[PDB]
RNA sequence: CACUAUAUUGCCGUUGCAUUUUAUGGC
């Protein structure tokens, strides 16, 4: 349901992504925001071949 | 393309003669033909392949040298 | 105790880095993070090692709590470019397990790697 | 007089006897050479072999074929080499001609010996030119070696190492020959004949992936592999070797400092250059530089981290935490803070000098004592902002002034992996200094 | 070679059965061979403990005994005492042989396949030829096996059945 | 070899001409 070939590759491209960012957010004890801005950057830039 | 070394070169004026061990490392050929040896040994040594010899060979196991 | 804490000293990094790169050469090291995990949750891990300068250091450190639960012994390095170097690969990796193999030629060179990490932890 | 007969004899009869001789190393100022930087767009070049033609090659007749100047060759990371003229100096080395590398260049036995295709798979390495001037071998990770003509750079012959994983890591000429030692990962040392286009012997016996080698006038080769903290002196002639072993522990370093400071251990030998037949020089991966003789096993003189320690991390990406406190103390102090490890090297033979470069943005120069048992600074050279893939100097001038050309390939990736710890404005290039007297 | 006192039990019998099968041997000649050098090795170095400690015969030759074994493999070198050598067993004496060390090292996909292609003259160890199974490996020549330079698993020219049925592919 | 003679960088930001010139920093 969730997570919005050329479809399927950027699918997986925001899975490990958001799974990194569970870690992040985990397991530092007080968490920020930045790192979720980066990796927010990162995606973008990344499916921005299309 | 092969490769011909000597070591321990000792001379010998008790016969005028130069004694060695050569040692010929023959990649992919079978073996060094004697004569053809012989006379680029004498090449790469002053001269006359009529007076160099050389006698003792044998080919170490599995080839190459 | 800050967050990585069994961090290695310069010569068991060396050596645990020696038997990374045999154990890569021999193709019994499975590396990066998720591959870690995976290879974590199967049971065959050995023990793991985890470069303690990444960016930043949680992505590796969801480790520890798998792997002090299945009892295998971790590690932090100094280095991620140093990790990479002796994985024998292009990339900086952060994560690297031995798979466990009883046809290993390395099988001592690790039980002894192993023994010292015990002790340092 | 006695200074002609001197000069007679410093000729050629002190290189032939193999000793270091062309001492210049208090003679030679640093702090003000001709720093030159060219920006080359060719996607981290890789490698750099300077040709000077020598004049009268031990009896006459000057040199060989223009008539009398320099080259230099160099090699991408995306498939081109390129020919440049270094002849004209305190000017900027100029480009003369190309030659690049396709997907055409794969075969389709794929599977054999022959990789006849004459140009390149995918990465090549490094190159060497030859010291008579016809040939300029090149090689990298797509397990060939070209010989490449030095006017049109047409691939004369392409040598196959014959190998699953043959990567040839380093070449170097036997000066004054055409004898190619090649540097090949498999573990192995090949000797080819660039004349004769073939392979004289491949000689085994090292350890790991030996990613470095050097050689000079007679037949020695000085290697080092990467993750066995060796190095080997190959004397060819009657087939042996000699396997110098590093051998400095912390704890051991630690009671040499405790009568009255951080320091750790050695991750990898990786690049060696030999100042004579008699003493070589090493840098390894804790940035030490080991001058290393034939008599002894140990380090003569070890140099420790050379080009100093890198930079820790922020407080911004090292935990994603809030506080301050808690990504200071994630820092963990200097406890991981790891050393410039360096990445090239070179001595201009049987001389005084060498010069060692890594990615602080700045070769070091360095002068060996007298006694030839210590070594130390002269200077440093900052224009050359990345990393340094190789050096090479060549030289100009009378009997006794001299016109050095300091010609560094610089990257911005380390020649074999990718491994950057966030290098800061490296233009692909290459760093050019004129320093003279 | 040495035969054994009584042969034929059948303890005996599923010893020699488990070793020839998980290491890949031809008969129990092997083990016997093998079996025979382990008890001299360690009836040489049992006496050594019986006589005294600091005993210069005892320190030099355990010295030298324990510089052997740990140089063959078969004693690491964080067990660098002589009673360590009592300890030793044969399996390590036939877990450093060629054949099971190809094997351990990739390469070889199986024991038997391992033996085999050392006796098609496959596998150098360093430069020369080797086409026997029973070598025994020293621990610096652990990292110097790969294939023959003039082997077509090497770099060389293709084999017999390759270049022939190329050949019958052309026709 | 003799001829015939044909007449700084992959991209982006620059000193500076009486067009070159010139060394910096983003992929």
């Amino acid at each position: 349901g969730a997570e919005k070939k050329n479809k399927g590759r950027i699918s997986r491209y925001l899975a490990n992504k958001c799974s990194m960012a569970s870690r992040i957010d985990n397991y530092s004890e007080e968490p920020s925001n930045v790192f979720g801005s980066v990796l927010k950057k990162q995606v973008e830039q990344r499916l921005e071949f299309y | 393309a092969v490769t011909i070394r000597t070591r321990k070169v000792i001379s010998n004026p008790l016969l005028a003669r130069k004694q060695f061990v050569v040692d010929v490392l023959h990649p992919n050929r079978a073996n060094v033909s004697k004569d053809e040896l012989r006379e680029k040994l004498a090449e790469v040594y002053k001269a006359e392949k009529d007076a160099v010899s050389v006698f003792g060979f044998r080919t170490q196991f599995g080839g190459g040298k | 105790n800050p967050k990585a804490f069994p961090l290695a000293d310069a010569a068991l990094t060396q050596q645990i880095l020696d038997v990374v790169q045999q154990a890569a050469n021999l193709r019994q090291l499975k590396k990066g993070a998720n591959e870690a995990t995976k290879t974590l949750n199967r049971g065959i891990s050995e023990f793991i090692i985890m470069a303690a300068d990444c960016e930043p250091i949680e992505i590796l450190l969801h480790l520890p709590l798998l792997c002090e639960d299945k009892n295998v012994p971790y590690v932090f390095v100094p280095s991620r470019v140093a990790l990479g170097r002796a994985c024998g690969v292009s990339r900086p990796v952060i994560a690297a397990s031995i798979t466990t193999n009883d046809a290993s030629a390395i099988k001592t060179q690790i039980y002894a790697v192993k023994d010292k990490i015990e002790t340092l932890l | 007089d006695k200074d002609i007969i001197a000069s007679r004899l410093k000729e050629d009869v002190a290189e032939q006897q193999g000793r270091v001789f062309r001492y210049f190393g208090d003679k030679l100022l640093i702090s003000e050479a001709k720093q030159s930087f060219t920006r080359v767009g060719e996607n981290n070049l890789t490698c750099i072999s300077c040709f000077q033609p020598v004049l009268n090659k031990y009896t006459f007749e000057e040199s060989s074929n223009n008539k009398g100047r320099l080259f230099a060759y160099t090699v991408s990371k995306d498939l081109q080499l390129t020919k440049y003229d270094i002849t004209d100096f305190s000017k900027r080395p100029k480009k003369l001609k190309y030659a690049k590398g396709g997907a055409k260049y794969i075969p389709t036995s794929k599977h054999e010996y022959e990789n006849t295709t004459e140009g390149h798979y995918d990465e090549i390495l490094t190159v060497a030119a030859s010291p008579d001037g016809k040939y300029v071998v090149t090689g990298g990770r797509d397990r060939k070696l070209i010989v490449w003509s030095t006017e049109s750079l047409s691939p004369v012959k392409v040598i196959p190492t014959k190998d699953r994983r043959g990567e040839v890591l380093s070449l170097a000429f036997r000066k004054n020959s055409d004898q190619l030692y090649a540097s090949c990962a498999d573990f192995k040392i090949r000797t080819y004949s660039i004349n004769q286009f073939s392979q004289l012997e491949i000689l085994y016996g090292h350890h790991d992936i030996v990613e470095d080698i050097s050689a000079l006038a007679m037949e020695r080769c000085v290697t080092v592999g990467a993750r066995d903290r060796t190095a080997m002196l190959w004397k060819i002639p009657d087939e042996t070797r000699l396997t110098f072993r590093g051998g400095d522990e912390p704890q051991k370093l630690l009671r040499r400092w405790m009568k009255e400071p951080l320091f750790f251990c050695e991750g990898s030998i990786d690049v060696v250059s030999m100042v004579d037949d008699f003493h070589f020089i090493t840098g390894s991966d804790n940035g030490n530089i080991c001058l290393w003789s034939l008599a002894k096993k140990k380090p003569i003189f070890t140099e420790r981290i050379a080009h100093g320690i890198l930079p820790e991390p922020s407080f911004n990406d090292i935990s994603g935490e809030t506080d301050e406190e808690l990504r200071k103390r994630q820092l963990q102090g200097k406890k991981l803070l790891q050393p410039f490890w360096i990445t090239s090297l070179y001595a201009i033979p049987y001389s005084n000098v060498f010069i060692s470069g890594s990615w602080s943005g700045s070769l070091k120069v360095w002068k060996i004592s007298d006694n030839l048992r210590s070594f130390e600074l002269l200077g440093e050279l900052s224009g050359a902002k990345g990393v340094v893939t190789k050096i090479q100097v060549v030289e100009s001038g009378k009997h006794g002034k001299e016109k050095f050309r300091i010609l560094a390939s610089i990257a911005k990736e380390h020649r074999l992996g990718r491994w950057i710890a966030n290098v800061s404005g490296a233009r692909n290039g290459i760093y050019s200094a004129v320093i003279d007297q | 070679y040495s035969t054994p006192k009584r042969p034929y039990e059948s303890s005996r019998l599923d010893a020699e059965l488990k070793l020839a099968g998980e290491f890949g041997l031809k008969n129990k000649k092997e083990i016997y061979r093998i079996s025979f050098q382990l008890s001299k090795i360690r009836r040489a170095a049992r006496d050594l403990l019986t006589r005294d400690e600091k005993d210069p015969k005892r320190l030099f030759e355990g010295n030298a005994l324990i510089r052997r074994l740990v140089r063959v493999g078969v004693l690491s070198e964080d067990k660098k005492k002589l009673d360590y050598v009592l300890a030793l067993k044969v399996e390590d004496f036939l877990e450093r042989r060629l054949q099971t060390q190809v094997y351990k090292l990739g390469l070889a996909k199986s024991v038997h396949h391992a033996r085999v292609l050392i006796t098609q003259r496959h596998i150098a160890v360093g430069k020369q030829i080797v086409n026997i199974p029973s070598f025994m490996v020293r621990l610096d020549s652990e990292k110097h096996i790969d294939f023959a330079p003039t082997s077509p698993f090497g770099g060389a020219r293709p084999g017999r059945v390759a270049r022939r049925n190329a050949a019958r592919k052309a026709e």
